[PDB]
């Protein structure tokens, strides 16, 4: 993992002081239950791994 | 000599054992999960989760 | 009244619980046929039934 | 009509009745057919061979009965809290649910069972045995019914290699339903590639395949240059 | 006794990584008490056994 693990949305539309903006908010918030999600299951294998051992 | 020979298999069928000791307590932690996972309203990405254990 | 119309159908649309959507028309299929059963007891056939729309 | 396409009404008719979905008399005259061959074939590894298909189609056979009684035995029950729409759907849905999950276990056990006759086969190693018309008849037979058996599930994208080497078979390429289960399947993998947004080297592999087989099951059904024939072409063009 | 001692049934409905699935929800429950049923017995042999030694 590293921020490159969903898709690293930064700023939004409009006027910033960056280079970068969000894409289409329901996507960006698909996308954070993307990120939720995935390293919540990573964390579930390790959950798992550990009963294991 | 063949008191030693009857005591000799006493260790190899307890060793024997206690590997089926995991075994069988691995099966009723399968059932526990198998139980979770023929709830028709757990999810599919769920399952795939307890399928992981 | 009309807005009221829109804001049922948008209820009926976006009624999310556990990313299920339970009122819009998914049912009695979607891209599977995955719906509302429910595991009561510990072994089977011991099922309930709801679906709603 | 031409004499041509008098036989190749015949011819089509026939293929279309080879492909009909399973049932007694099918049954009866497909294996039928398939134990006349393995007669003169006197050779242990295909009777084999041909022991694990039958027991394969027997499985799909007992389900379709099973299929039916399942269905009649929910149809027979009295049902007091289905007086509201939501609930008749709920149940609805819940049957095919177990209808679907035991012809899923159905097919996977026929699969098993069709996999253990191509295994058998396997073992047939003389060339001059494999070329016979009795080990090619059941070869096809084994993957048209694995075809069928996957396409009643909708398992499309499964039943592509299994149709590319019954085509291989003696002749079977000549056969319009081979080419229309070939050309649906490869249409539902293109369809698959646009909703999934997969690359595009594999959107124009499924298109450039389905188009092949839709010209050619066209070809072979309605004949080279005619009006059907020259339509598809010129839509491929 | 292996993996192959019961119906070692692999995967659970729904879309998959592997080219497996699950059986009748009864039946694998059936299956895990037989899995049970046939190993936690064949202890009861080698406790039966060990007693006779």
């Amino acid at each position: 993992t590293m921020t490159a693990r969903s898709l690293n949305l930064k700023g939004q539309s409009g006027e910033l002081l960056s280079l970068s903006t969000a894409d289409k908010s329901n996507d960006a918030i698909g996308t954070l239950d993307a990120a939720l999600t995935r390293i919540s299951k990573q964390r579930a294998n390790l959950g798992a791994y550990f009963n294991r051992l | 000599q063949a008191e030693r020979n009857t005591e000799d298999g006493m260790s190899l069928i307890q060793t024997t054992e206690g590997f089926l000791q995991e075994s069988n307590d691995i099966i009723q932690r399968i059932r526990t999960l198998a139980i979770q996972s023929s709830n028709g309203i757990y999810t599919e990405e769920d399952r795939q989760m307890i399928q992981v254990e | 009244v009309s807005q009221l119309i829109d804001e049922v159908d948008r209820i009926a649309s976006q009624a999310e619980f556990n990313k299920m959507n339970l009122l819009q028309g998914d049912f009695a299929r979607g891209s599977r046929a995955t719906s509302m059963w429910f595991h009561i007891g510990p072994n089977m056939h011991q099922r309930e039934r709801v679906f709603i729309a | 009509l031409t004499e041509d396409q008098k036989k190749k009404k015949k011819e089509i008719m026939e293929q279309e009745s080879l492909w009909k979905n399973p049932d007694f008399k099918g049954y009866n005259k497909t294996f039928q057919e398939l134990h006349q061959l393995s007669k003169t074939f006197a050779n242990n590894q295909f009777r084999l061979a041909l022991s694990n298909y039958q027991s394969g189609v027997n499985t799909i056979m007992k389900n379709r009965d099973w299929v039916e009684q399942y269905r009649k035995e929910e149809a027979e029950k009295k049902r007091l809290d289905e007086k509201w729409y939501w609930q008749k759907v709920d149940r609805k849905a819940r049957e095919e649910r177990v209808v679907y999950r035991e012809k899923m276990k159905a097919k996977q056990d026929a699969l098993n069972y069709f996999s253990k006759a191509i295994n058998h086969l396997d073992e047939i190693k003389n060339p001059d045995l494999r070329e016979r018309p009795e080990f090619k008849r059941l070869l096809s037979d084994v993957y048209r019914s694995w075809i069928m058996a996957e396409y009643d599930l909708q398992n499309l994208p499964q039943t592509i290699p299994i149709l590319e080497l019954y085509i291989e078979i003696d002749d079977n390429e000549k056969e319009y339903p081979a080419h229309k289960y070939l050309a649906s399947a490869y249409s539902f993998e293109e369809n698959m590639i646009k909703k999934t947004k997969g690359p595009d080297d594999m959107l124009f592999k499924y298109r450039y395949k389905k188009n092949v087989h839709l010209l050619r099951a066209t070809e072979l059904k309605y004949g080279k240059d005619s009006p059907e024939y020259k339509h598809i072409v010129n839509v491929i063009n």
